[PDB]
């Protein structure tokens, strides 16, 4: 298993894909994984070893170039709207 | 008054504090 | 006295605001119109069609 690293994952069958990290709600015994207002997969029992691993979908959004008029110069800016810098070279 | 499957939010840009301030 | 009447009448709007849950039912309306158009779009995704 990898952790805060975005990786497909495929746990008896959920064939999900995003990035699994360490969560704090507690399943019931036989609550095998965890679900959303949408219906929409967000907990997963790691199977193995009995903990409760948040999953939160790859980072993804918008890239807009702020430049000025092409006349007036032609270096420009980026946005990667809505995530943190970290992941954004990769 | 009171995850994402391809959807986006995006920010106001004027923000809550500066339509507080406006 | 109209300055005390529109202090306290201001003092009426924060009762009846906090009081009242449906002061504010028209932007909870439409933040609540959204949230349902959005959960309806991703339920259509669970949809067969
Ligand atoms: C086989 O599965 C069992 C149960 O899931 C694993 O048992 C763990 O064993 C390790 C030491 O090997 C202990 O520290 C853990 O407490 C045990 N339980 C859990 C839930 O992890 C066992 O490791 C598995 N074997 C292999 C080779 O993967
Ligand atoms: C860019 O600026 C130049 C210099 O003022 C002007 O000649 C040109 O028409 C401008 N281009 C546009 C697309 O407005
Ligand atoms: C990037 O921003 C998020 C959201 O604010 C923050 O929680 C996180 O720690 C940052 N990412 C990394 C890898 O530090």
């Amino acid at each position: 298993l990898v952790k805060n690293k975005c990786v497909n994952f495929n746990f008896n069958g959920l064939t999900g894909t995003g990035v699994l990290t360490e969560s704090n709600k507690k399943f019931l015994p036989f609550q095998q994984f965890g679900r959303d207002i949408a219906d929409t997969t967000d907990a997963v029992r790691d199977p193995q070893t009995l903990e409760i691993l948040d999953i939160t979908p790859c980072s993804f959004g918008g890239v807009s170039v702020i430049t000025p008029g092409t006349n007036t110069s032609n270096q420009v800016a980026v946005l990667y709207q809505d995530v943190n810098c970290t992941e954004v070279p990769v | 008054v009171t995850k994402f499957n391809g959807l986006t939010v995006l920010p106001p840009l004027l923000t809550d504090e500066m339509i507080a301030q406006y | 006295l109209i300055a005390n009447q529109f202090n306290s009448a201001i003092g009426k709007i924060q009762d009846s605001l906090s009081s009242t849950p449906s002061a504010l039912g028209k932007l909870q309306d439409v933040v609540n119109q959204n949230a349902q158009a959005l959960n309806t779009l991703v339920k259509q995704l669970s949809s067969n069609f």
